[PDB]
RNA sequence: GAUCUUCGGAUCACUUUGGUCAAAUUGAAACGAUACAGAGAAGAUUAGCAUGGCCCCUGCACAAGGAUGACACUGCGACAUUGAGAGAAA
RNA sequence: GUAUGUAU
């Protein structure tokens, strides 16, 4: 344990409430974690169809698997990365 | 899914970065057996 | 005022290909295999829409600076009346400038491949570039009762050989217009495309020098009237006296005469 | 660094003065106080254009 | 409108509009279908690393893969002559 | 008969 450092506060939660692209309210939390667990399902959707990667559909529970059977060819495409999948997998858990 | 908001979809993609961020805001908030359901705080993108 | 030549309007869903286009919610298309189907076969429209009828006062009309609608080219523009943009025929007076298409669009650097519906901004077309039916010899009577109405012509050429016809006009505006409302119908739909630079030299030159005299005429309201005054004094004396009477006279330059008398 | 959600805000609108230089003709002067203004990016939107290589 | 106060007269509040189309063939991915051909190192089989960019995909990646990812040239010449013989032009 | 490219 270190000594913590000085340091003037960052606060990334508070710079983005003082642009006019965000505004707030407040509501349930059931509704607000619906709310995220969608957000993140088009967020992958988006993703994965810009890339064209059409032939794989995401279920509504985070789980990715492919319809048509590729080629060899066709599934270097697919090859989503370490990255994505970690950030989906955590979607998975926030669903349950 | 519709046109009427195909400008969006730039940004919709934009917010993933900051995803992480918002499960960890989410879970560091969950509300407790002894509570019935707990009201909250929201930042939302006006762009949904 | 003005006619809704579709009060409804359209509303689109679709599954074809039958078994999966899937659809790319991110560019809202479908995908799958017959990507030749795609490239091809056009379906023709279901109304075009007739000058004389349906055109009419507008919103626009009061407003001096608008633009026309495209969807009254496409003879579809379910408001009509009470539409925000003009709903006549391109004539001189209607003007625009350069980077904006007739219809408000902006251009673009340098066209389509498959020649699409607006061109680019560094060169001029008047001109139109078409895929037509062919009956017998009046296709020539019925090219010219349908393309004249949509704007004043330069020249209709219509190859009999490959039914095709490259139909300049006289107005750039006309030509945006023109092609647009033509564009999938019956006489399959006609086939619109913007004009590649017609083949061999002489022809070339014929329209360079063509667009060279549209030029000159655009210059020539800015030259000054002394200047203006000269190659009409000298056309009309072809005078010499006049000149040397002229240059006496002299003997910013003419205005530091003008200022010393 | 993109700097994520560290968004500034220089919002001073500068004021200008646009003297105009006989153009086409006509009107000339009159000398056009220009305000301008900085539209204040968006947090979320990614990069607006690809990385061309040339030459 | 509201608060003071002569029916005059104050005082408080001040210019919106994140727009690549205004209505999904002709202005923002190509892949896919089909046909051909069908995988480096001088017998044949075979691991690889590099090498160079107007070739690029997967990848958080200044890891690593993608056939060793794929593609990849090698006449000229800064011209002397010698000595002899024959030819046409001054 | 694909890995990988050429043509419509
Ligand atoms: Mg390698
Ligand atoms: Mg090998
Ligand atoms: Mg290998
Ligand atoms: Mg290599």
């Amino acid at each position: 344990m270190a000594h913590p450092k000085s340091h003037t506060n960052r606060s990334l939660l508070r710079q983005l409430k003082n642009t006019k692209f965000f505004q707030s309210t407040s509501i349930d939390w059931v509704e607000a974690g619906l709310q995220v667990c969608r957000q993140g399902y088009n967020m992958l959707q988006l993703l994965i169809h810009r890339k064209g990667l059409t032939y794989l559909h995401l279920d509504y529970n985070c789980n990715l698997k492919p319809t048509k059977t590729l080629t060899t060819k066709e599934r270097k495409k697919s090859r989503f990365g370490n990255a994505f999948h970690l950030m989906r997998e955590i979607l998975r858990l926030t669903k349950l | 899914s519709s046109r009427k908001f195909r400008a969006d979809k730039r940004s919709y993609l934009g917010a993933l970065k900051y995803l992480p961020h918002a499960v960890l805001k989410l879970l560091e908030n969950m509300p407790m057996p002894w509570e019935e359901y707990r009201e909250v705080k929201v930042l939302y993108h006006v762009t949904g | 005022p003005a006619r809704k030549q579709i009060e409804t309007r359209p509303e689109y869903e679709m599954e074809p290909e039958q078994p999966g286009q899937v659809y790319n919610l991110w560019y809202n298309k479908w995908s799958g295999g017959m990507r030749q189907d795609p490239l091809k076969s056009q379906v023709k429209s279901e109304t075009r829409c007739v000058i004389s009828r349906d055109s009419g006062y507008t919103k626009a009309d009061k407003n001096p600076g608008s633009f026309f609608c495209l969807y009254f080219a496409r003879g579809m523009c379910s408001e009509g009346s009470k539409c925000e943009y003009l709903h006549r025929l391109p004539k001189d007076t209607d003007f625009f400038n350069a980077n904006v298409d007739c219809f408000g669009r902006e251009k673009h650097a340098d066209y389509r491949d498959d020649m699409g519906g607006v061109g680019s901004f560094l060169r001029q077309n008047y001109t139109l570039y078409v895929g037509g039916i062919t009956p017998t010899d009046d296709i020539e009577e019925i090219v010219s009762r349908h393309f004249a109405e949509w704007g004043d012509i330069e020249r209709i050429r219509v190859l009999n050989s490959r039914g095709i016809a490259f139909i300049t006009y006289l107005n750039e505006a006309n030509a945006q217009f023109a092609k647009e409302a033509m564009a999938h119908q019956s006489l399959e739909c006609l086939n619109v495309r913007w004009a590649t630079t017609d083949p061999n030299p002489a022809s070339q030159a014929r329209n360079q020098r063509r667009l060279e005299e549209r030029a000159a005429n655009a210059v020539k309201k800015l030259l000054p009237k002394q200047f203006l005054l000269d190659l009409e004094e000298t056309k009309n004396g072809k005078x010499x006296x006049x000149x040397x009477x002229x240059x006496x006279x002299x003997x910013x330059x003419x205005x530091x005469x003008x200022x010393x008398x | 660094q993109p700097k994520s959600a560290v968004v500034q805000q220089r919002d001073d609108p500068v004021y200008i003065r646009y003297t105009p230089s006989n153009q086409m003709g006509q009107a000339l002067s009159k000398q056009r106080i220009i305000k301008m203004v900085t539209a204040e990016q968006d947090p979320m939107e990614p990069p607006k254009f690809r990385h061309k290589k040339v030459p």
